RNA sequence: AACGUGUCGCGAUGGAUGACUUGGCUUCCUAUUUCGUUGAAGAACGCAGCAAAGUGCGAUAAGUGGUAUCAAUUGCAGAAAUUGCCCAAUCUUUGAACGCAAACGGCGCAUGGGAGAAGCUCGAGCCAUCCCCGUGCAUGCCACAUUUCUCAGUGUCGAA
RNA sequence: UGCAGAUCUUGGUUGGCGUAGCAAAGAUCUAACGGAAUAUUUUUAAAUGCAACGUUGGAUACUGGAGCGGGGAAGGAUUUCGUGCCAACGGCACUCGUACACGAGUUGUUCGGUCACUGAGCACAACGUUACACCGUUUUGUUAGGAAAGUGAAGGUGCUCUGAAAAGGGGCAACAGAGAACCUGGGAUGAUAUUCCAAAAAGAAUUGCAUGUGGGAC
RNA sequence: AACCCUUCAUGUGAGUAUUGAGCCAAAGAAGGUGUCAGCCCAUUACAGCCACGGAGCCUACGCGCCUCCUCAAGAGAGUAGCACUGUUUGGGAAUGCAGUGUCAAGCCGGCAGGUAUUUGUCUGCCAAGGUUAAAUAUAGAGUAGGAAGACCGAUAGCGAACAAGUAGCGUGAGCGAAAGUUUGAAAAGUACUUUGGAAAGAGAGUGACAUAGAACCUGAAA
RNA sequence: AGACCUGAGUGUGGCAGGACCACCCGCUAAACUUAAGCAUAUUACUCAGCGGAGGAAAAGAAAACAACCGUGAUUCUCUCAGUCAGCGGCGAGCGAAGAGGGAUUCAACUCGUUGCCGAAUCGGGUCUUAUAUGACCUCGAACUGUGGCA
């Protein structure tokens, strides 16, 4: 039920990053998936390792 | 009071008993020494008790109670087991009415239960 | 492992910080669940959710007693929210109350005083 | 008083090369087209049902 | 051609899912349900089908609130 | 085709998630009576429509 | 000869019979015994470490709180509570369904909050556009305006 | 409360019988590899392990653009992709599969819908009728014996009063009518793309709001 | 212990059964436990004991204190009646009711008294406004519980002893099954050797019995 | 300019709407069938349809029976009675009431009207531990009549 604007704000609060694009789709099973692109000033790999990947 | 004139009703209540009702149902007699010391005929069985089997294949065996499987109406005793095909040893269930209690595990709650069950005057 | 007895003394601000803290490990446990960590961590999920539920129970209770105290004043009984009032049934709410069902006229009062019931017995 | 008669059964009539007993409506159940309502039919009504008077 | 050939001429659909009862009985063109008569306030109930009545009556679902209020009545609304 | 309401999409999603076999550890429980799922569905045998 | 026929012993195919029964049917009795705009009955979607159906529950989601009892649950994990009863709570989208609509998870008005990476002021404060959330807003009828609200009539009278 | 028959009911079994057949849409061949499906013998080579399956190369031939080509609507809803796999199923066969199992995949300021139009039409409100609304009217400019406008022109005050004019309540109905600001390239996939690409954005654009500065006017 | 004889090996599950001794009974009651149990377990009682108990009901209309309170006329009007029409009743020259027309009396009143009319007596009541417990129903209802039965016993009994108003069928209103998981006291549910791609076969093992091997008691007929 | 009458807009506090429906109350309302045919009759003032409640509902306190040596609200039971009551192509068929023995029962009250009074009444606010059957105020409702006595 969330939209793109709230997703962008929530990611910033949880992980302290800045985004340039948010894309969303609804999967065939009913779950919503989001692609979030980070700014060039932030490393996606570094953030992923911080969360634990 | 499960027992009644309606056999269908009595059997339904027994086999659909909740867990706390099942604890009372699986009780065992006390030994002669315990009976003379507490004036109590029987007690419900709990873990870490010591029992002696009086009926069945393991007649005369003694051991410690390792489980009270209320879902299967049995108890598990150490050293009372069987060997599987591959060499694993597994416990064998025994009904609580075929054994007798030799040593009691005592705490504050158990001592209170024994006191309220005592049959003495004054 | 907060326990209900501990949470009684705390104030609203402390409870919110505790609630905000507890949600973090729940999120961290969920991401670890995708990384198929050992079942020892998977036991912590149930504990955290129970801890969260206890905090929300205390917060809701404290808010409700505040509103009841505020609206306990007379001449505000018409302004009290309906959710804070007694909910017996639809039928019982609209039924005649004790002070109305037993109303009597002046003539009835005098007649009852004149002819009271008696205990007599015979022989 | 309703036992064995809670069906909307009807006889197929003559000309279908079957007996004239009433049969069950519908399809797709393995009960469709089976005999009904008769004291000689499986799941039918018994002869002279017992009364309480 | 009234048999097998004409079966291939059936294209659209008369009914869709009903918003109130969930059955496939909502007439798309007339905008009303053949099973529960929605959007009429009352639903359908006929004494020539007691079997149909017993399929839809109280107790065939969850009784989410009725269970609670029945317990309160049995305990004569005990409270603190 | 391409078009469908979101409500219809969620109904098809639930049916897809339901089309699963019984877990193996269920069959080992005490007093178990279930052997296989009797509500398995195939798209070419029975139609949900919707 | 072979095919074919018959009898006895044994073996297949099939699921009758008997013994079992936490099911049905029928009659009788006792209650602090009878739902809902304070949103019911029904309908949909979700929730467990492994969980399809069924059961229980509702983002506090196989449960929170109280009380009695007193050590388990159990397929494997996992830990070192469970069960019965019940006061305190939570209670998603709908439905009489009631802001307006509807094969749309759509669109408003008023009011109160929240986040905010442009801009401004001196790393913080104020934050435009955009976005999120709570509450109120159907129709009809009754009573009141208790500081006695605002009106309409070539209806009946009536002063300057 | 006793069964041999009711074109009796429900299950099971049965000769016919390895029978009738499995004959429209022209058709396959060869070598190598794969596969448990071979080149299988004790009691020289042929006369004692037949028949059949997938991929690649080569040959032959068909569809013949009104196509066993490439995209959509209705309908279907995971049949899509990779890996494994042959019990049952594809009336012959399978090592193949739209079968079975386990995991994956659908990215939009500009595409379709909607925000936001009317049509053949529908029927909330209002009114009337009916023992009973679950009935009737409701686009020939248009509801209702019918008081359904809550908008605000010029003017005054200050940096917020008074009032001109406007008849005919509220909605829905077109994914082929009206309307609608984006195009190519890609080494960007196993599967999505006018939807993904980030500093030499591969790039080049068009449009909706808010702002701040430079400039013309109040 | 299977054509006959001889020799060598194998085979009896669990004592609620049998016998002999006792004991309890204000309790002999019918459920469970590896076979038939008063004394193995749970039960079987007040001729009882504890916790919680907001409102409600009951008790010299329970019991104190303060406040309050108390101790000549008339009688139901578009009503009753009558006519026509219709319906209903055992109600018959009209039992009740409805539509329209007409429409009272009360200084010798009105209604009823089961054959129509006019007149005179007698008897009983006093319409056209309202409230009211108990004794009665529950002929496909509910919430909690109890008592049971000369009833049925898996093609029977509810359609449903089971993930049953489920699977499945129909555009729809609707229709609607089959199916006892009844192996064994206990999974002790067949390790390991060997042939086979596998499925399985031949041995071995558990169990008193495997011709009790897994939808596994008994296992008929065609 | 101001009253009264009639009628609107808004605001504050409330109620109705749906479900269940075995039994109960009001309306509407068949045909198969029987008559060895069939039209009045019967099935039946029943099934189907519409509306409305409860733990029961409805009824209930004489404009009642009777014709006696008189009973005394309602409801239910046995009986009266398949009736030498009665209705009916007087065919098929249909069909009650008073009385008598019982269950229950401290069971009965009231408005309007007539006579004597005439806001003593209602709503709202404040006070008394109190939305008192109390007290005080109220250019609020009510004299086109709320209350009290016989
Ligand atoms: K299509
Ligand atoms: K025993
Ligand atoms: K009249
Ligand atoms: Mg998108
Ligand atoms: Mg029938
Ligand atoms: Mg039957
Ligand atoms: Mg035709
Ligand atoms: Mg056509
Ligand atoms: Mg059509
Ligand atoms: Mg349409
Ligand atoms: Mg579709
Ligand atoms: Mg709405
Ligand atoms: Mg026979
Ligand atoms: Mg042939
Ligand atoms: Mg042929
Ligand atoms: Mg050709
Ligand atoms: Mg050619
Ligand atoms: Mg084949
Ligand atoms: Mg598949
Ligand atoms: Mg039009
Ligand atoms: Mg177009
Ligand atoms: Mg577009
Ligand atoms: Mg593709
Ligand atoms: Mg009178
Ligand atoms: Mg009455
Ligand atoms: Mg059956
Ligand atoms: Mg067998
Ligand atoms: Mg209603
Ligand atoms: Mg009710
Ligand atoms: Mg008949
Ligand atoms: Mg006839
Ligand atoms: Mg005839
Ligand atoms: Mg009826
Ligand atoms: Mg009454
Ligand atoms: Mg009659
Ligand atoms: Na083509
Ligand atoms: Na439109
Ligand atoms: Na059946
Ligand atoms: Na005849
Ligand atoms: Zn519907």
């Amino acid at each position: 039920r969330a939209n793109k604007t709230e997703i962008k704000k929530a990611i910033r609060k949880l992980y302290q990053v800045k985004t340039v694009k948010v894309n969303t789709l609804i999967r065939p099973d009913g779950l919503k998936k989001a692609y979030i692109r980070l700014s060039a000033s932030y490393d996606a790999l570094d953030t992923a390792n911080k969360m634990g990947l | 009071g499960i027992k009644c004139r309606n056999r269908r009703k009595a059997r339904r209540a027994h086999f659909q008993a909740p867990s706390h009702v099942r604890r009372i149902l699986m009780s065992a007699p006390l030994s002669k020494e315990l009976r003379a010391k507490y004036n109590v005929r029987s007690m419900p069985v709990r873990k870490d008790d010591e029992v002696r089997v009086k009926r069945g294949k393991f007649k005369g065996r003694e051991g410690r109670v390792t489980a009270c499987y209320r879902l299967k109406w049995v108890i598990h005793i150490d050293k009372v087991s069987c060997e599987k095909a591959n060499g694993t040893t597994v416990p064998v269930g025994v009904h609580t009415s075929n054994v007798e209690i030799t040593k009691l595990k005592l705490n504050t709650r158990r001592k209170a239960i024994l006191e309220r069950k005592d049959r003495s005057t004054k | 492992i907060v326990k209900i007895r501990d949470l009684k003394e705390k104030g609203k601000d402390d409870l919110l910080k505790q609630l905000s803290e507890f949600k973090k490990e729940l999120s961290q446990l969920r991401v670890s669940q995708q990384m198929n960590v050992g079942a020892a961590r998977l036991g912590r999920i149930r504990t955290i959710r129970k801890g969260i539920a206890r905090i929300m129970t205390v917060l809701n209770k404290n808010e409700r007693e505040n509103l009841r105290k505020f609206y306990s004043d007379k001449k505000l009984r018409s302004a009290k929210p309906k959710t804070l009032r007694a909910k017996l049934t639809h039928r019982r709410r609209l039924a005649l109350k004790a002070n109305e069902k037993n109303r009597k006229t002046r003539r009835q009062l005098r007649m009852a005083h004149k002819f009271p019931r008696r205990i007599y017995a015979v022989k | 008083r309703l036992s064995g008669m809670k069906h909307s059964a009807e006889s197929w009539g003559t000309g279908r090369a079957v007996a004239r007993i009433p049969r069950i409506h519908g399809g797709g159940t393995s009960m469709s087209g089976a005999g009904a309502f008769g004291n000689m039919c499986r799941g039918g009504r018994m002869f002279a049902p017992t009364k309480i008077f | 051609t009234k048999g097998t050939t004409s079966m291939g001429q059936r294209h659209g659909r008369t009914h869709i899912l009903c918003r109130r009862c969930g059955r496939n009985a909502y007439h798309v063109q007339w905008e009303r349900c053949a099973a529960c008569a929605y959007p009429r306030a009352q639903r359908r109930r006929y004494n020539w089908s007691v079997k149909a009545i017993k399929r839809r009556r109280t107790g065939t679902g969850r009784c989410r609130y009725l269970k609670v209020v029945h317990r309160r009545i049995r305990n004569h609304f005990k409270t603190d | 085709g391409r078009f469908k309401p979101l409500a219809i999409k969620k109904k098809y999603a639930k049916k897809l998630k339901q089309n699963r076999p019984v877990p193996y550890w269920i069959r080992l429980r005490t007093g178990n009576r279930i052997k296989w799922n009797e509500k398995r569905r195939h798209w070419r045998r029975t139609k949900l429509h919707y």
